[PDB]
């Protein structure tokens, strides 16, 4: 359980009933913190974490995309209105 | 593809784990958690585990009550989709954190500001014990007594 | 709408409404200066073709204010597969006489790409059905525009929470399931054709068009909408082909 340090990635171990509990560090989860929080970023994922369309593509990081009438911003996932009246946004609520 | 069954919650002290069955042959499993109102949040991308930790999720709101889903596809077709062109999956059983997880001044796994919290600062005055000591929360239906040292 | 609010004036900007000889008819939706998508089904008994017309800016059926534009609707095209009567395939696209002017009451709703559609609009559990039709099962359509939040639902549980029958169609995969089966919320006659929008991180998008359902409201069922995700290819295809001749248009699906 615990002897046997299943808690990887830095985290710490609680032993139990048998069992144990593994307290990770914020990047990581997991029974044993073995899942990186950071290597999830596909698009199924949140989205990919783009503010409106998402690429996976292979070997390569996901490019973010933006709809017709935005432009997509530096960050390279959020997208601004290049229009007066983009599509899906309400002017009285702007 | 099959769908999973017998999905379970284990649970101390907030780290909440779901288990499922069954060990899959030629399949891959996602998850979603939610709160009966929120969005569906995927976990454990296309894994072959049949465990997923989502204590990560249910220590943002300990007292919501989650629901969760794993999705069952074809190794290779994680694009299947059956006849209602959806993906196959199975719903867990509803997990109220504080109120069935298992107990064991300790450390949960809840966070507050990037540190963890402790039994007390999660059940305040929810909280006695016995002596050998139990940890008990009366203010229970399931799981109110911890085990004893 | 049963039990839905009155949606403040120009907070539906893309909401449509539709018209046959001045009767109301269907909702729709607005998706660019010439193009609404509503439900197939509303033109089956349309032999009047060009007495139809498409309003953008209304709120208020009773009072004319200063916002309202109305356009004849040129074409109306649906997919082959649609079968006159049945509920499967039910969307159509239409294309107005003259474009509309956006204003801060008239503005369209994005038409999501699909994997975005299926991937990430899918899991929001809330969208908003709008219209002005009946209030209750068989009571009055309204005046003001009405607006409801439903939550969607995978077919798996639709069909694990909907009592049984009525002579139902079955939900397909160019349909989806969204409301309360406890007979407080829906959306009913008269919504048919209008939108179920989605709102993702700052933007609406269209997931989906007001379809079919048992009654308005009837406990142990939901409200069965158009999936559009399966009709975006379609769609935007037909909004770059040529006007062909006719007003009512078969469109080849897929
Ligand atoms: N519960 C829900 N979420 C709904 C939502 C929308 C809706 N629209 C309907 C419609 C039902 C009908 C009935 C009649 C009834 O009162 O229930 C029918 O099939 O004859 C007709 C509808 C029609 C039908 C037509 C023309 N098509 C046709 N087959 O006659 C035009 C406009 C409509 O509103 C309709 O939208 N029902 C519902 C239920």
């Amino acid at each position: 359980q615990c002897a046997s340090s299943p808690c990887q990635n830095g985290g710490s171990c609680k032993d139990q009933l048998q069992s144990y509990i593994c307290f990770c560090l914020p990047a990581f989860e997991g029974r044993n913190c073995e899942t990186h929080k950071d290597d999830q970023l596909i698009c199924v994922n949140e989205n990919g974490g783009c503010e409106q369309y998402c690429s996976d593509h292979t070997g390569t990081k996901r490019s973010c995309r933006c709809h017709e009438g935005y432009s997509l911003l530096a960050d390279g996932v959020s997208c601004t209105p290049t229009v007066e009246y983009p599509c899906g946004k309400i002017p009285i609520l702007e | 593809t099959v769908a999973a069954y017998n999905l379970t919650w284990k649970s101390t002290n907030f780290k909440t784990i779901l288990e499922w069955e069954p060990k899959p042959v030629n399949q891959v499993y996602t998850v979603q958690i939610s709160t009966k109102s929120g969005d569906w949040k995927s976990k454990c991308f296309y894994t072959t585990d049949t465990e997923c930790d989502l204590t990560d999720e249910i220590v943002k709101d300990v007292k919501q009550t989650y629901l969760a889903r794993v999705f069952s596809y074809p190794a290779g077709n994680v694009e299947s989709t059956g006849s209602a062109g959806e993906p196959l999956y199975e719903n867990s059983p509803e997990f109220t954190p504080y109120l069935e997880t298992n107990l064991g001044d300790e450390r949960t796994l809840v966070r507050r500001n990037n540190t963890f919290l402790s039994l007390r600062d999660v059940f305040g005055k929810d909280l006695i014990y016995t002596l050998s000591v139990q940890a008990v929360i009366p203010s229970r239906t399931v799981n109110r007594k911890s085990t004893d040292s | 709408i049963v039990g839905g609010k009155v949606c403040p004036k120009g907070e539906c900007p893309w909401q449509v409404l539709l018209l046959v000889n001045g009767a109301q008819l269907c909702g729709g939706t607005l998706i660019n200066t010439i193009w609404v998508v509503s439900a197939a089904h509303c033109f089956d008994k349309i032999k009047n073709w060009r007495n139809l017309i498409a309003v953008l800016g209304e709120h208020d059926l009773s009072e004319h204010d200063g916002d309202e534009q109305s356009r004849r609707v040129a074409q109306v095209i649906i997919p082959s597969t649609y079968v006159p009567g049945t509920t499967n395939h039910d969307i159509a696209l239409l294309r107005l006489h003259q474009p509309v002017v956006l204003t801060d009451h008239v503005v369209p709703l994005c038409l999501p790409e699909r994997t975005f559609s299926e991937r990430t609009l899918a899991f929001v559990r809330f969208s908003l059905v709008s219209g002005w039709g009946q209030l209750l099962d068989r009571g009055a359509t309204a005046l003001e525009l009405m607006v409801l939040n439903v939550p969607r639902l995978m077919t798996q549980d639709c069909l694990q929470q909907s009592r049984k029958v009525g002579d139902s169609p079955n939900i397909t995969e160019y349909m989806f399931c969204a409301g309360y089966s406890d007979g407080s919320k829906d959306s009913c006659k008269g919504d048919s054709g209008g939108p179920h929008a989605t709102h993702y991180r700052g933007t609406w998008y269209l997931t989906g068009i007001v379809s079919w359902g048992q009654g308005c409201a009837t406990v142990g069922h939901f409200g069965v909408y158009t999936r559009v995700s399966q009709y975006i290819e379609w769609l935007q295809k037909l909004m770059r082909s040529e006007p062909r001749p006719g007003v009512l248009l078969r469109a080849p699906f897929p």
